[PDB]
Order: C-alpha cells, then structure tokens, then sequence
RNA sequence: ACACGCAGUUUUAUCCGGUAAAGCGAAUGAUUAGAGGUCUUGGGGCCGAAACGAUCUCAACCUAUUCUCAAACUUUAAAUGGGUAAGAAGCCCGGCUCGCUGGCGUGAGCCGGGCGUGGAAUGGAGUGCCUAGUGGGCCACUUUUGGUAAGCAGAACUGGCGCUGCGGGAUGAACCGAACGCCGGGUUAAGGCGCCCGAUGCCGACGCUCAUCAGACCCCAGAAAAGGUGUUGGUUGAUAUAGAGCCGAAUCAACUAGCCCUGAAAAUGGAUGGCGCUGGAGCGUCGGGCCCAUACCCGGCCGUCGCCGGCAGUCGAGAGUGGAC
RNA sequence: AAACCUCCCGUGGAGCAGAAGGGCAAAAGCUCGCUUGAUCUUGAUUUUCAGUACGAAUACAGACCGUGAAAGCGGGGCCUCA
RNA sequence: GUCUACGGCCAUACCACCCUGAACGCGCCCGAUCUCGUCUGAUCUCGGAAGCUAAGCAGGGUCGGGCCUGGUUAGUACUUGGAUGGGAGACCGCCUGGGAAUACCGGGUGCUGUAGGCUU
C-alpha cells in the first residue's frame, strides 16, 4: 500500500443475502487511503481479517468520503497503531496536533515511516480520537498548549540559493 | 513487440505452372482471365487444376470416365478432365462422349471419335461453355501410383500392410525373424 | 443505500511487454487479443471474463471506461477488421456493409452497441480491431506492481478514464 | 567425466510448438476388438439384411401413403 | 533410476477407503453399461483380475465393447508427444457411470420440452447457458439500525 | 451481406488424488510427567520367623489425563492440478435382419420420415511425403535430494543465455525494462536529475542520524551473537505536598523498536564508479516537474506474407436488376 | 510361564513361501472329497514403449475337461518381480 | 401400527445394560424310524407341535461409548500468481484469489423395493 495525501472514507459492507440468511448485516469501518479504490481494497482487507466474509462473497453498500467538520480549527488528533517492525508486532499510541483528520493520519504514517521504517503495508490504524487540551501524554504536543505563544525564527536559512547564483553580498540570516 | 509465429504465415500453394511449354502457359492465361471475371467456381478448379504438377493429375482411364459418365443426371454433359485420357482394352461397348483434356492417347482417341463422341481441347471449351454449364469434372485415381503403397506406418510395426524397399522379393530377402512366429516374433 | 449495477462491460490495457510470459498468461492475453504492448480492448463482463483478467491480472490494467473514453477511443483510434485487413473507419459505408445483419450502420450505431452491451457486442468488438494506444504521457506510477499498492496494473475502475486520457 | 542423467526441461515447450492434438475423432470406427460372436451375429444379420427387402419396401410405401393424406388433411 | 512395475506407486490409490473393507457392494455388478457410455475409470484393490494401469486411474472414456463381466473402452492417454485415444478392459468393479454426461441429456430434454413449448405462442425464449451476469442493482434497507462499526484489534501475544 | 472445425484459456456439472496442513485423548512406531490400579507378577530394601499385614520403591502393563514427534504413519485434509460433456457424428417415431441372448424379451445392425445457431472470448482448418543440424548445456523465482557449505553434484514447472542485439545495474551470460528493416517528430518502461553525465538551477513536505571504520538502492560483491542514560519514539509498573534536616516539581524502574558505536584482524596503493557530500549529494514515508532505448503513436522509404486481390479493357459504392413486346 | 480339555471376549492386532506394499473373515486362511484350466489353437489389448521386440499380464472366441445340486469358477500360484 | 421371505444403500443400522411385546409370523423346544453326518442328534439333516417369551428378534431408554451431520477452531494453518518489499540470514509482511484439520459445544440413533400375513 502507497501513500500521498490520504482522505478519509465511509464504507459500509455486507456478505451477499443467502437463502439460510436474508437479512445479512451491515459493517461499517472508517479508511485512509489515497482513493475509493484502495479504501474498498483495506475495507475488504480489515472485514476478512476481524469476520468470515470475503469481497467475492459479499458487497460494498457504500462507499463514501468523509469530510472534516472543522477544517478551520486546531486539534489534537490521538491514534491507536499496531505496526510490523523487523522483531513481533507491537502497539502504540500517538499524538498529533492538525486541522483535518485525514491531514493527522498522513502526518503520522510519515512519522511511522522516518522514526521506525514502518511501511504502510505494514501500518494498521485502530481509531483516531480528536481530544480537548487535556488528556494529551506527549510533550511535544502539550507544549503547544499555551494562550500567550511566542516564540522567534532565529536561524533564517535562506532559499533560493540558485536565484543569481554569482552575487556580491553574502547573504543574511537573522530577521 | 508482437508475438505472431511467422512459422506458417508464407503459403506453399502453386500460383503458376513449374513447366516451360507455352500452351499450357496461354491455357493459364486464359482462365486466369476466366476465373478473375466469371463468378463461377469451376473455372478457378480448372486453373488450380491446371497448376498442379504432374503426379497431382494422374490420368483418367476410358472405363473410369465411361463409369463415371453412366450415372442418372449427367446425360448430354461435357466430362472434362485436366490429366489424359487413356484407353482401356477390358471395355467393349464405348457409348459416345463429350470429353475435354489436355491430352488423349491415340487408342482412346480412335475408340471415342469412332463411336461417335467429340473432343475438345480447354479453349474450345471455354468458347462453348465460359462458365462450364453442363460439365462433369474428372480426374484419375491420385493414390494409384505404387508410390503410395510404401507410405504410412512404417512395416515391422502391428497391424501395418506397408510394402517395405525390397532390392527383389524372394524367399530368402525377408520373411524371417520379425515376419515369422517360429523366428522371434512378427508384427 | 443504492447499490450501482456491475458495469457490463471493461477497457484492458496491456502494460507490459512479451519478454518472459507464462504459457497461459501468454493464452489469455493472445485471446484477448492483447498482443502488442499499449493494446486496449473492450472486454463484457462476466464470471468467465472475470477470471481469465484475474489470471492476466499483473499483465494487464483495466477498468470501467466512460462513455466520452467510448467515444474518443472509436472516433480517433477506431479501425475495422473488414477482410482480414485493418481498414479505418473513415465512413460510415465501412460500418454498414460489416455489420448492416446487426441493427449497426454508423459510428453512433457502434459506440452505442459498445457502451450499452447488447446482443451484438461480440460482433460489434470482433470488427473492431485493438486499439494500438500510445505511451501514457506524464508517466506511470509503477508498471511491477499492483494500482491498490501504488502500481498500475490491476483493476483502477475509475482512473482508467484518466489512463485512457493520457494514452489515446 | 560424468554428464547429465535425465530432463525434461524444453520437452514442454517442444510438445506445444506444432500444438499437440487430441486423436482425430471420425464416425463409424473400427470394429476391432469386438467378441468374435458378436461379430459373426452381426455378419450374419447384415449378410441376411437383404431378405425381406420387399416388405420393408411395402412398409415404407404404406408409411409415405399416410403421411401424404396427413398432410392433405392438414392443409 | 525407478523400476517399471504396473502397481508402483499405487499404495493409496489401489486401497479401499476408511470402514469400507470387505465384500464388494452388488450394485456395481448389478448395473448395466452400453456402448458409446461415458465411464470413468477407478481401480479396486479387492477385485485383482482385470485391473486397470494405473495410469488410467481417474480417466474418463466410452464403452465400445461390453463382454460377459468386462467391458472394453477407450480412454485418451497422453504420452509425451500426443494424445492416442487407446482400448483397454477392464473388470466391472473398477468402472463407474459418469453423471457428466446425464447432466448434458436433461439439459437436452429440457431445450426440447422447452421448444415443443413458446412455439405455438411465439415468444421465443433464451436456451442458451449464460456466465453469471451483473448482481442486478438493488436497495439495502438499513431498518432503524446503523451499521456495525468495526474497529480493529489491538495485538495480544497468546502463546 | 449468407461459416464447419481447432485451442499450455476460462465458466457450468461430474469424477481422480493423499502433498502442504493437521492428529496421535483415532490405528502403527517413538516418547515426558504426575493421579487411581496387591489388575499382574519380580528385584533391592524397613517393621515383620512369614503374611496381597502396614510402607514406598524400581521392572514391564492397565484405568481417565498430560509434553513432544513421523519421507518409507494416519482417522481428516486443502491451494495448484488431471480426465470428461456443453448437440446434426443429437434426439423422436415406423418397419425389417440376426446361425448371438432370451418365456414373452433383449442387444446390435439395417432402411424411411420430423425436428437445427446448443456456455464466454479468440482463431481459417485438415492431410501426405523428402528432410539438414542436435542428442556435452548452463542460469534464475518457487519445491526439493546428498553434503557443514560451495560459482558443488543431482531433480520438478516456467522463463532466459545458448542462437540476442537495445535502455538501466559504473564494470558484466542468466538481473529490471524491452526484443531488432533505414529515418523524422512525440511519449514512456526499467532507471535516474551536484559535476563527470541528459535532466529537481522545486524559494519540495515531514522526521531520524555525528561515526578518530558513518551511510548511500534486487541478483551483488559483504557480517553475527552480546551490549551502550549517544539520541528519538512506544509498552508496563510503582510514589509525589499524608511532601518523593536543607533545596524545591516532576521523578524512578523493567522491557521494546529506529539511526549511530564497541564487537570488527592480512598482506602492491584503492574504490557508494570517482570527485565529493553532513539546513545531505545519508536514511524512511511521500508530492509535482524533468531526462530517454532498436520499447509505444503518426508519417516517409525498402523488402516479405496475405487479399478465393484488380487490369484482355467497364459503371459503381449498406446495391437491393436491365431490356423487349 | 509353555503338553491336553471346556467356556467367554476377540476387525482380523494371525495366516496367505519369500523382500515390502495393497487386498481378504460362513475368504483369498486351516481341514476335508474329487481332480490336473499348469491341456490344445486363432486373433485383440495392457505395462518400458519408438507406442519395436522379450518377459509379465487382461478381457474374449473355438474344442476337450475338472469340480459343485446348481448358479458359476478354473486355460497355474490373490496382485505388483522370478 | 407391525411381522416374515428375498434384498438395495452397508453403524443414523454397531457395542454394553434395563424395560415391554396383543395376533400372525420368526424361534426356543420334543425325538432319531426313515434321508443325513459327527467321539457325542452339540452342529447339520429328518419326523413333529406338550410348554415359552426364559433366550434370539422387534420397539423404547441411558445428561451411555461409537457413528452421521452442524457451530467453534478460522478467514487461522496452508496455498496459485506479483513486486527493484523488509531482513546479514533464518524467515516475515502486503496485493491478488482459494481455503483446512484437532480439542470444545449442539441435533439424530436407520430409510426403502418386491411378494406374502396379523391387529379381521
């Protein structure tokens, strides 16, 4: 499984209706992925994994993206991981703070990417909880937390370096 | 990048005439011309005919066309034969006929014009009949030739009845061990 | 909810080329008459279908082509097989004197039996000969792996629309 | 000096390249290896097939006659 | 190199399955083969007489010569470079009727009944086998209740 | 304007298997440990002259259990795979023949008549002879035999080199892409975009990494077990204003996963391809843009194959009439 | 503890010559009574197959038979080698 | 409802114990002259009908053993095809399809063909 700019999405699924059951029930599962065709692809891959019904023998009702309420607003976005490293499997808890949902899932498959070379295939995601200011455990997001902000850029790296390459004046760095 | 077996993409079939003879070349030219214009199919037989070699149109014999001719239907029909026409002396009564080829013996042709019959060549029977209305095709027995009678399982293999190359048949050239029970075993 | 119906038929595109094939990878797509490398041909679906693309699966992309992919793949790149030989269909006539038996004597005719599969869509793609489609402009993801691992061979339903514009 | 014992590696190839065919299948096979009496039995009634020609003939007739006047009477 | 005995390789196939020893069941005595029946073939360890090889093992061919208790038939074999359609006897006991067939015939009988039938009305119906076709779109009525959310389960390590 | 048959294909029904897996509380063989058994006998022992009288013990066995197994075990048992049938060579009638078989009947063979697109997709098929060269092979995904291992020897399917050029892997048999007539334009695959060397000369995104042996892309050209408060995350467990004399807010421990370090020693001077690179030109997840092979599209030319190809000199483009009287 | 007799349980854990596998319980094992189908002669087919032999084997057919009341079985050894 | 004779599928039919069988029938049972064969009329054969459900047999039951069929085991083990996926390896993960078997927990404990009887 790749990865780009991932999107939420609603899909609800069910075994095919069989003589024995006519009503079959109705699961619904919330997917990250890049595009509908690969949400169907992890939606049928989780509904074979947790229960007895595969994408041949059953059919995705719908399958729909899901939108931010509040795209506007600042959150903290808690998510439930359970990865594949080199050794067993293990299980973690991370936070992150962003507008969007689907912006807090793509940030943390990149920080599951650099800081333990997970691949996505290898990546799956149990829940994200948005969560208020409190119940947050890492301080890289609680420090964040302050009213009265401020802080400086001290180190202006500058940018276009290949802008007149050959030039006069060094350049300059604080600002 | 296409994967087409070019094994049997040429086809082997004749397109003209392997012999240097100029009639037969004019008679091909002809029904090239008569089978390119006319929507009768016995003209293309007839130039298909024309191009095969020698052994592929064995002659017709005088009894075998008379056979042939005696049939209920074809009465007053033109038999045309792309071989030669042989005589057959086991025949007696030889009722008149209407025969085409490109050849006829001498024996055969006496027997045919004395009993009244006719014989034409392919272009007159083109100006005749361009679309060949009214014409028997016949031609001779293809596996006639003692060619034939060595092909197919090989002998020396059951139920086999290959006639094997024999220097001279005799007593002592086979029918030994392989033939007869009493020496080894036979097929 | 509204289920949509299974779409009745699918555009297949081969993706790789005809170095190193399995025997009956190499049938499938030879009856498919996908032979050529950036070949496309409209395939109606069913169980039988269903499985020879699985099994050609990794050699092939495929998926629900649109009906202006429809119409732009007969009118730029749409040739008959008229006589054994690829003729373009440059008029109507062409189309007429194939398939006049069948209720189809035009290009609107065509395109419609293609789209809405009907009782003549065997004939209808039979005379259509394979659309020989050009490289895909801006590139490929990955031509090894599959499009639900970030590749693009497999089934992409909806982006074959947007392959289908890129090549043809 | 040892060589190669046994493979079968290119035979696969080499049965498929002229496209190896199921036996040609014509009517009316051969009838060898049929039980000797059975095949006497069946000689002699094809041997005697011939008598009672006629009333087969006969019975055909009388079978066209009544189909002809069903037909008549159909239409 | 192996041996070229006819029953090597035939420990299970030539052995008669679980509880099912003993005498031979009459039925297969007491049924009846034609010429021209499709038969599959499968051979008996009880019954040694009349065996088959056991490369005819599983293979399917038509009755051409039926004896007093064997019958003769000719089954396809593929040896190396062809198929050579080949005639063998074999013993009752190692002979089955094939259903394959009976399957083609009543749906044969049906095409017929089914012609005699819709003639005189005109409405002409689909005899043809169709492939499974489009799931023919519908309506999934979600009465009162939402669908079940499902939510993966956290790894536990058991053993 | 008018199709029969054939297929390293699939589908629909029907059979074949005993391999993966699993079991031995089910058969056979191996095998651990406790409970109830003078079952049954026997050895050492102790209380006994002895005693199945009490006490355990070691020997083979049992009664319900329990730990681990089997290429030459199996009650079960797949995936893949192997035969078939998907109609005209088929059905429904009527009548004859039989020295075979039978109470009448069978069963087979003969003649006459009525009923046609028999699942999906693609292909034009069938047949007969003359017949050179070859009969040293090798490599690769997967399965697997001997061997510690081998660029070792020997097998199964498929694909390659052999017989093969072209783009990439610096270099190159077998790797990735892709297969070849001579060219112009465009676009790609596999690969790359600091210079060599065409292209990131993006105001690329998020994090990790300091190495006095850093690291830098399938085959592949190199490293292990054990450790590190170096650093970055995760899991669990306690105690802390009832204060972990004084200072004063977060603190301790056990595991675990990333980068780096010790482990880590060979001989001519030496190789991420070299220079070099540390706000990467290193690593992991990824965005656009770009670079191009004999690969794909359009066009020009040469040759080969096919056109039931056309032209002996004629009307005519879904052709579905012409012409007297 | 093992000599002979009796009762019960006893899926074959015995035996069927051999090496092993398969197969068999009013048998294919043991004991009886009769016998030499272990006889003669055309073909067809199966196993290595090149679909050639040899060896082995399978259904038949034409005669003489053996046995049983009979149905039937038997032209060597229950089958796979000799 | 059920029995006998000949059977088909061969445990849903088998094994152990207990209870009940009205009528026909199946048997126990009474004897060895005849037919027949043994050390013994024990078996078999023959000639019978004084007693009996004691036994066989039939029907029912056992929180019965076994057997047949289901859920669980389990979308687990395994497996067709794919990748310039991870790992030093051993091995593992993902895409695409198929999909097991113990332990454990539920249901059932013969249907049926022909001919002939009883409950008239």
């Amino acid at each position: 499984k790749a990865s780009g700019t991932l999107r939420e999405y609603k899909v609800v699924g069910r075994c095919l209706p069989t003589p024995k059951c006519r009503t079959p029930p109705l699961y619904r599962m919330r997917i990250f992925a890049p595009n509908h065709v690969v949400a169907k692809s992890r939606f049928w891959y989780f509904v074979s994994q947790l229960k007895k019904m595969k994408k041949s023998s059953g059919e995705i009702v719908y399958c729909g993206q899901v939108f931010e309420k509040s795209p506007l607003r600042v959150k903290n976005f808690g998510i439930w991981l359970r990865y594949d490293s080199r050794s067993g499997t293990h299980n973690m808890y991370r936070e992150y703070r962003d507008l969007t949902t689907a912006g807090a899932v793509t940030q943390c498959y990149r920080d599951m990417g650099a800081r333990h070379r997970a691949r996505a295939h290898s990546i799956q995601i149990m829940k994200v909880e948005e969560i208020a200011a409190s119940k947050c455990r890492r301080p890289a997001v609680k420090q964040f937390h302050d009213s009265k902000i401020k802080f400086p850029l001290p180190h202006r790296v500058l940018r276009r370096q290949h802008k007149p390459r050959f030039t006069t004046k060094r350049p300059n760095t604080f600002f | 990048g296409v994967d087409i077996r070019h094994n049997k993409d040429r086809k082997v079939r004749r397109k003209e005439p392997k012999s240097q003879d100029i009639y037969l070349r004019l008679l091909v030219k002809l029904y090239r011309f008569l089978a390119r214009r006319t929507n009768s199919t016995f003209n293309q037989v007839v130039l298909k005919r024309l191009f095969m070699s020698r052994t592929n149109r064995p002659p017709l014999s005088l009894s075998r066309m008379i056979r042939k001719m005696k049939l209920p239907g074809r009465e007053g029909k033109t038999a045309v034969v792309v071989g030669t026409i042989t005589d057959d002396v086991r025949v007696q009564e030889v009722p008149k006929l209407k025969v085409c080829a490109l050849r006829v013996s001498s024996r055969a042709r006496s027997r045919i014009l004395k009993a009244g019959g006719k014989i034409l060549t392919f272009d007159q029977l083109a100006l005749d009949s361009p679309k060949g209305c009214g014409t028997v095709l016949l031609s001779g027995p293809r596996k006639g030739r003692e060619v034939y009678r060595h092909f197919g399982k090989a002998p020396g293999t059951p139920h086999s009845h290959t006639k094997p190359y024999v220097r001279s048949k005799g007593r002592k050239f086979e029918r030994a061990r392989g033939r007869r029970a009493s020496r080894g075993y036979k097929n | 909810f509204y289920v949509p119906a299974e779409p009745k038929l699918a555009f297949v595109i081969r993706i790789r080329g005809i170095n190193g094939v399995s025997p009956k990878v190499r049938k499938v797509l030879q009856l498919l008459r996908l032979r050529q490398i950036f070949n496309g041909t409209f395939v109606k679906l069913n169980k039988a279908s269903i499985n020879m693309l699985r099994i050609v699966e990794p050699y092939i992309a495929w998926g629900y082509p649109n009906l202006k992919s429809v119409n732009e793949l007969i009118y730029k790149r749409g040739y008959g097989k008229i006589n054994k030989k690829r003729i373009a269909l440059t008029d109507n006539a062409l189309i007429a004197r194939s398939l006049g038996k069948y209720g189809i004597i035009c290009m609107e005719d065509l395109i419609h039996e293609i789209y809405t599969v009907g009782k003549r869509f065997k004939e209808a793609n039979n005379f259509l000969w394979p659309f020989k489609l050009s490289s895909p402009r801006g590139g490929m993801k990955k031509k090894t792996t599959h499009f639900v691992e970030g590749e693009d061979a497999g089934n992409r339903e909806d982006q074959i629309n947007r392959l289908i514009r890129r090549m043809n | 000096a040892k060589s190669k014992n046994h493979t079968t590696h290119n035979q696969s190839r080499k049965w498929h390249r002229n496209g190896i065919k199921k036996p040609r299948s014509q009517r009316y096979e051969s009838l060898k290896g049929v039980d000797p009496k059975f095949l006497r039995n069946m000689r002699f009634a094809k041997k005697h097939n011939k008598k009672g020609l006629k009333k087969m003939q006969a019975n055909n007739a009388k079978a066209m006659a009544a189909r002809a006047e069903a037909i008549k009477a159909l239409v | 190199t192996n041996t070229k005995g006819k029953r090597r390789g035939t420990r299970y196939m030539f052995s008669r399955p679980f509880r099912k020893h003993g005498v031979v069941p009459l039925a297969t005595y007491m049924r009846i083969y034609k010429k021209g029946d499709i038969v599959d073939i499968k051979g008996m360890g009880t019954v040694q007489k009349g065996m088959p090889h056991k490369c005819y093992h599983g293979k399917t061919g038509r009755v051409y010569n039926v004896t007093q208790h064997a019958v003769g038939i000719v089954v396809n074999k593929q040896v190396k470079g062809k198929i050579l359609a080949k005639r063998i006897n074999v013993r009752i006991e190692h002979i089955k009727h094939s259903k394959s067939r009976d399957s083609f015939l009543k749906r044969v009988k049906e095409n017929d009944q089914k012609k005699k039938e819709a003639k005189e009305k005109g409405t002409w119906v689909q005899l043809k086998r169709q492939p499974a076709p489009p799931r023919e779109a519908h309506f999934v009525r979600t009465n009162g209740k939402e669908p079940e959310l499902l939510e993966p389960i956290p790894y536990e390590f058991m053993a």
